[PDB]
DNA sequence: CCTGCATCCGTGAGTCGAG
DNA sequence: TATAATGGGAGCTGTCACGGATGCAGG
């Protein structure tokens, strides 16, 4: 204030008061720090694959068997990412995608009543909370709300890609049965790969007592 | 049982990789790491030392 | 012959089976004492020995 | 040109995004007068395709 | 571990407004969209922009996002430049930048500090087909509503504006988003309303009514036809995943044919009926075959008309054998 | 999926990349000069919620009158750990104390 | 129509499982002897 | 057990009609709601194993 | 039967709470016209 | 601190038929 | 749209045996 004459000694936010005809600087910093799949991706962003290899490399001649074990495991992730041409923050997700319509039905059974897919219920939620959430941000909502709320999606998107992987399996209403996920769709005894795959129901077939 | 065991033995982890760019302790197919090895040993270069 | 409107979907006695028709129930929409499933005009049984 | 091979790999979010015919916004399914598609449903034949 | 003890740990680091606090926090807000307004008549921006631009100045830099209300895209070099051209008004002017900035931060705090009335609240409303957290996110929203339009001028105490916003927002989301097929809220107050009726007939008659009954006690209007049509809208769909037997060997869905592709009998059953067609249209002159064969659309797939009409009466009459296509 | 992919790359405990995705901690990109417990803050640092809050938002304590008690020190006036603020309140930390909602004029 | 039967095409489950393990966000690729993609899907699920 | 399971399920929802409402009119009518404990027993010997 | 604490009015009544399915002579029960049998089931005896 | 053993967590657990 | 209301609720209990990682006390 004051065209200049006075200035701040130390970092920190600025509450300006009136009443008191006085600039107070609580003391504090603009400190960076992020929780979640942003703060995730962002590391990921940075990571120098090339670098990484070199520091893994040079653990890799020290006389601890541990740590070499360590190293090792670390670099085979790392080359994996470098020869594959894959970028390590793709393993975070930006657009989720959504599977054809007709892999998870909506269709009218013979009673005339309607028969669904447990997809598109968990699509629902993941829609449902990615929606409260861009307008939870629209609308300047506080900290905690945004957080529990993005917590929540983080969630959502576990329980369609994975339910039940991470804490309580998701459920429908008075029900506890867990619903299904992608994950439990292709995995498993009665999962797409071995009951849709490796055998099938043909036609041309018959059976009867002999 | 002799084709079972066969394919119980099909393994090599590398004791120590030699001019390769494999790591201590890696484990990857014998037959890969001999034809690795035999075209090292064509390139002159050390090959690679696996433990069975 | 005009097109009709309507399409046969009759219900028909499946392969293998069959015998003489012993039974009939048909239970209607405005029967004293009948009420269906919501929606549902009319419900036919047919018992067959 | 017959299939030799089959590569899977990671998805750029790119890639995801070249894959969709379209965003589902709206968390709705089918009309309950006239159980057609809603628009931008999960769905809409605007995106995915005609009935 | 479980997020909602996670949820309610971050609301127990809150504490509880005296208040005094509650009438400064409230105070400062009203006064501060009251300055945003005197701002907007110096400036001469809009006074969403301007309202945008010190909520991003309270806020943070982690947060600058674009508006669905904002006529323009806002971007931290907007922000600076809208910031700056607030800061380099006069003294008395500038007054009203510190009062909207105050305004902003003392509505976080409000806002922040209320938290635990939208979970006693959401508490409530348990198993109606919305999650706990859902509810209280909705809630929330109430809650927010209610910041925005509390006025403490009237002496009443926050929680009770607030509550009935929380119960609106709380309400209108277990309405919209429990059912699978979206039924519009009015219909779904209609289809609630038809419930409790049958409830309390049912109640009373020592049995479940039937559809006449239940329109009886709809009152002017109500038959049993609607009560019917009424009763089948509100039809959930179910599962497919339903399991079927006591183990987990089959489900529901794999007892449901599909009805749309056409089976290989139904493809074979156009290529016959094409090629039938094709073969027994040998009675056709040229300018009849592709003018009868527009008539009937199959070119292009869309008196000589009357002697063509007549040829294929004469041919049908024929053969006897198309019967079969005809079902 | 263990051992954690996202995990091994950025070199991080199941426990504690549990403990960011979820929002439980936080982790510092850009340090931008902050200093915590004496020694300057580190990137790839996990802070807890209160650690966070103190760097970004300063450290600040309400103290309670019971009604009808002055203070021992005004308005303004610096204050140091230990220093008391009325007949039975006592300061935690350092700073400037202010009147909340002064009841005599 | 008493002739041979046709060589067969690919499976419709393996179609399922490829646009499943692509909701995933992994992506599934055909290819020939080249590296080249080969399309399963006829030109029907690519802009 | 079934019983006793939605006669619960009636309580807790006794309790919460009972915090809500006009305190002066209720009658055990408008407080009681029996769906739960109807959709208890008609769970138990439908859907049980 | 409904009672007040404080003022003390008791206000008495007949609920309706539904239907209880009834076991048949034989002892099986019929639930939504199919006959059905409830099958006795064993298991630890709570205690100590 | 590097090695070794104790402990936790996730992953599996026959086929077809009928319901 | 205004009395005031300010931290949830159910839990599922009698398998068994493995690989791998993770951690702690001990040499
Ligand atoms: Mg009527």
């Amino acid at each position: 204030a004051d065209g200049g004459k006075v200035k701040s000694d130390v970092y920190g936010r600025v509450e300006v008061d009136l009443v008191r005809n006085v600039v107070r600087v609580v003391e504090s910093y603009d400190i960076d720090a992020r929780m979640g799949a942003e703060a995730i991706q962002q590391l990921l962003k940075e990571l120098d694959l090339e670098a990484l290899e070199k520091e893994l490399l040079e653990e890799m001649k020290h006389p601890s068997r541990a740590r070499r074990a360590k190293a090792r495991k670390r670099l085979e992730v790392v080359r994996a990412f470098l020869d594959s041409g894959n970028r390590p923050e793709w393993m975070i997700l930006e657009a989720v995608p959504v599977l054809p319509p007709d892999l998870r039905p909506m269709v009218q059974v013979d009673g005339g009543r309607f028969a669904t897919s447990d997809l598109n219920d968990l699509y629902r939620r993941l829609i449902n909370r990615n929606n409260r959430l861009k307008k939870l941000l629209a609308q300047g909502a506080p900290e905690i709300i945004i957080r529990n709320e993005k917590r929540m999606l983080q969630e959502a998107v576990d329980a369609l890609l994975d339910n039940g992987r991470r804490g309580a399996p998701v459920t429908n209403p008075g029900s506890d049965r867990p619903l299904r996920s992608l994950t439990d769709i292709l995995s498993g005894k009665q999962g797409r790969f071995r009951q849709n795959l490796l055998g099938k129901r043909v036609d041309y077939s018959g059976r009867s007592v002999i | 049982i002799e084709i079972v065991v066969r394919q119980m033995m099909k393994y090599v982890e590398v004791t120590d990789p030699g001019d390769s760019r494999l790591l201590e302790g890696q484990v990857l197919e014998k037959w890969d790491v001999e034809a690795l090895n035999e075209r090292l040993i064509a390139e002159g270069k050390t090959p690679v030392a696996w433990k069975p | 012959e005009k097109a009709r409107d309507v399409k046969d979907t009759s219900l028909r006695v499946p392969p293998g089976e069959g015998g003489i028709v012993v039974r009939t129930v048909r239970l209607r929409r405005g029967d004293p004492g009948v009420e269906l499933k919501p929606g549902v005009r009319e419900v036919v049984r047919v018992y067959v020995a | 040109k017959e299939v030799r091979k089959v590569r899977i790999a990671l998805a750029s979010p790119e890639k995801i995004r070249s894959w969709s015919y379209g965003e589902v916004e709206k968390p709705e399914t089918i009309n309950y007068r006239t159980l057609k598609p809603e628009r931008d449903g999960l769905f809409d034949e605007r995106i995915f395709g005609p009935i | 571990s479980d997020p909602v003890r996670q949820y309610l740990h971050e609301i127990g680091q809150v504490p509880l407004l005296t208040l005094e606090e509650e009438v400064e926090l409230a105070r400062k807000v009203e006064e501060g969209m009251e300055a945003i307004k005197k701002l907007s008549e110096i400036t001469g921006l809009d006074p969403d922009l301007i309202r945008e631009v010190v909520r991003a100045k309270i806020l943070g830099s982690a947060r600058v996002r674009h508006i669905p209300g904002l006529k323009e895209t806002l971007d931290p070099k907007t922000v600076e430049e809208i910031d700056q051209k607030l800061k380099s008004l006069p003294k008395e002017h500038k007054r009203y930048l510190h009062i909207a900035r105050e305004g902003e931060a003392a509505r976080q705090h409000l806002i922040e500090a209320n938290l635990r009335l939208v979970v006693s609240i959401a508490k409530k409303y348990t198993g109606r087909g919305l999650s706990f957290l859902d509810l209280i996110q909705e809630g929330n929203q109430g809650l927010i509503r209610a910041v925005e339009k509390f006025e403490y001028k009237r002496r009443f105490k926050f929680s009770t504006y607030a509550t009935w916003w929380i119960r609106q927002a709380i309400n209108r989301a277990i309405a919209d988003q429990a059912r699978t097929i979206r039924i519009p809220v009015h219909m779904v107050e209609t289809i609630n309303k038809l419930s409790r009726t049958a409830r309390q007939l049912q109640q009373e008659l020592g049995r479940e009514p039937t559809y006449e009954e239940i329109a009886e006690a709809m009152g002017p209007g109500w038959d049993a036809k609607r009560v019917e049509e009424t009763l089948k809208i509100a039809q959930e769909p179910v599962s497919l995943e339903t399991p079927i037997g006591d183990e987990k060997d089959s489900f529901y869905g794999d007892f449901i044919p599909d009805e749309h592709l056409p089976s290989p009998v139904d493809a074979a059953t156009q290529s016959l009926l094409s090629e039938e067609l094709e073969k027994a249209l040998s009675k056709l002159s040229e300018r009849e075959a592709m003018v009868l064969k527009l008539r009937k659309g199959l070119i292009d797939g869309r008196q000589i008309e009357n002697k063509a009409l007549r040829k294929l009466k004469y041919h049908e009459s024929r053969t006897r054998k198309l019967r079969d296509f005809l079902d | 999926d263990v051992p954690s992919k996202i995990g091994t790359l950025l070199d991080l405990s199941a426990t504690e990349l549990e403990q960011v995705l979820y929002f439980s901690k936080y982790i510092v990109l850009d340090p931008k000069g902050a200093i915590l417990n004496g020694v300057p803050v580190e990137k790839r640092q996990l802070l807890t919620d209160e650690e966070y809050r103190e760097l970004r938002y300063g450290k600040q304590e309400t103290y309670p009158l019971p009604p009808g008690v002055d203070a021992l020190v005004k308005d303004g006036e610096e204050v140091v750990k230990g220093q008391e603020l009325a007949p039975g309140v006592v300061s935690r930390l350092d700073g400037v104390a202010l009147y909340r909602f002064p009841r005599r004029v | 129509k008493g002739e041979d039967v046709p060589e067969p095409s690919v499976p419709e489950s393996f179609r399922v499982l490829v646009k499943e393990l692509q909701a995933l966000a992994l992506d599934v690729q055909t290819l020939d002897e080249k590296d080249n993609p080969v399309d399963i899907f006829e030109g029907l699920a690519s802009k | 057990d079934q019983f006793r399971v939605g006669l619960a399920r009636l309580a807790r929802g006794v309790r919460e009609r009972m915090l809500m409402g006009s305190e002066d009119s209720l009658t055990p009518a408008k407080l009681v709601n029996s769906r739960p404990l109807e959709a208890a027993i008609r769970e138990f010997f439908s859907r049980s194993q | 039967q409904l009672i007040h604490k404080d003022t003390g009015l008791i206000k008495e009544d007949e609920v309706f709470l539904g239907h209880i399915p009834l076991m048949t002579e034989d002892g099986s029960f019929i639930i939504n016209g199919a006959d059905r049998v409830i099958v006795s089931q064993i298991h630890r005896s709570p205690g100590v």
